[PDB]
């Protein structure tokens, strides 16, 4: 009885066990939730013959 | 090769060289016509690996020593422009890589801190429960440390 | 008079793409870990240049550019039919000749205007307009992909 | 009178595909741990454009 009750109390107070993959996913989700930084007017081309 | 075949490189080289400055007339239209005429004086013939023919460049000038010196200077100019462009691209890639590495290091640090905090909380709860149940025996179970955090209280 | 001008473009560099390159690299790295579909896909530069080329030769882009060019607005008689015919003619004025990699020729765009300075200024403005539209479209695509990835990660 | 008009279309992008893209990607992710599919499969937008 004492050890079983202590096991129940400890597992109740600790909570579910999460592996490293869950923590890595949470960390990545934080940066994803930060949101992308959008900047316009960046060129998508380079000139080989400038118009004249 | 891309720098060699580009119109802009030829235009800038002809504008920079002394072969063209001495031939300026002072009239904008005449100068533009002369520059455009001397642009076509440099022809790039691409090479084919199948026929074992390499890339070649032909320059045309009024005098043979000029026809040699100008070609040498133009090739050097194209090489310099290509080197500068390659250096700029390398610097940009380096900046992108270091930004990515910094982000990855930050993420790893956050993960480590989260795991440490979870273990600290588990330690505190186990201490409280062990105090409550007065299990002061240091040795309680055969398995050594690295026990699962669930039944972690089985310690003095 | 029908003065003409020609421009030749190629893929941009890492340094001129700005932060979009880093964001797309981050998304591709995420795609590498889960939903493996890289298969040495074309780099970000190729995608950006493909979008720019697509926006360069599109009829809609030419029409929208001419509608605001401030050079078409001066030649508006006030009749709807005449304005539409002139707009169609000027849209047909701008031409795009795709390049072939086998013959080492690049993509070129040719514009035809009424005066010599207008054959240059209008071409520069049109290229800038197409680049801006391509950049906006790429930003929208990046936002959509980011939202989809965030939703997937939340579900996981 | 026989008047005529012309239109030119191309493949859509992720943004205009709406929520269907996420569902299809989820199903594809479920379909790469079972009944192996080709890694270089045509993308969702390509299939949608082919159907269109």
């Amino acid at each position: 009885r004492p050890m079983l009750q202590a096991r129940l109390e400890n597992l109740q107070a600790v909570g579910p066990a999460f592996d490293l993959d869950y923590d890595q996913n949470r960390a990545m989700l934080n940066t994803l939730n930060v949101g992308p930084t959008l900047d316009p007017r960046f060129q998508t081309y380079r000139y080989l013959r400038t118009p004249e | 090769v891309m720098q060699l075949a580009s119109w802009d490189t030829r235009r800038e080289f002809w504008l920079q060289t002394d072969y063209y400055k001495q031939r300026m007339v002072g009239n904008s239209k005449a100068d533009a016509a002369l520059l455009d005429e001397m642009i076509n004086n440099i022809q790039f013939i691409p090479g084919d690996f199948t026929r074992a023919v390499n890339d070649s460049v032909k320059l045309i000038a009024e005098t043979a020593p000029d026809a040699n010196n100008l070609l040498r200077q133009y090739v050097a100019f194209a090489s310099q422009r290509a080197a500068s462009h390659l250096n700029d691209e390398l610097k940009g890639a380096w900046a992108a890589r270091t930004i990515q590495m910094k982000a990855q290091v930050k993420r790893q640090e956050e993960v480590a801190k989260a795991i440490y905090d979870r273990r600290m909380n588990s330690i505190e709860q186990a201490l409280k429960i062990a105090e409550q149940h007065n299990i002061s025996r240091s040795a309680t179970d055969v398995p050594a440390e690295e026990l699962p955090d669930s039944e972690m209280f089985l310690l003095g | 008079q029908e003065w003409s001008s020609t421009a030749i473009t190629d893929r941009p560099t890492v340094n001129m793409l700005g932060g979009y390159y880093s964001q797309q690299q981050f998304l591709r790295n995420l795609d590498v870990r889960s939903n493996m579909a890289s298969a040495d896909q074309p780099s970000v530069m190729d995608e950006a240049y493909k979008e720019f080329v697509m926006q360069l030769a599109s009829w809609d882009t030419r029409r929208e550019f001419w509608l605001q060019t401030d050079y078409y607005k001066q030649r508006m008689v006030g009749n709807s039919k005449a304005d539409a015919a002139l707009l169609d003619e000027m849209i047909n004025n701008i031409q795009f000749i795709p390049g072939d990699f086998t013959r080492a020729v690049n993509d070129s765009v040719k514009l035809i205007a009424e005066t010599a300075p207008d054959a240059n200024n209008l071409l520069r403005q049109y290229v800038a307009f197409a680049s801006q539209r391509a950049a906006s479209h790429l930003n929208d695509e990046l936002k959509g992909a980011w939202a989809a990835r965030t939703i997937q990660m939340k579900a996981q």
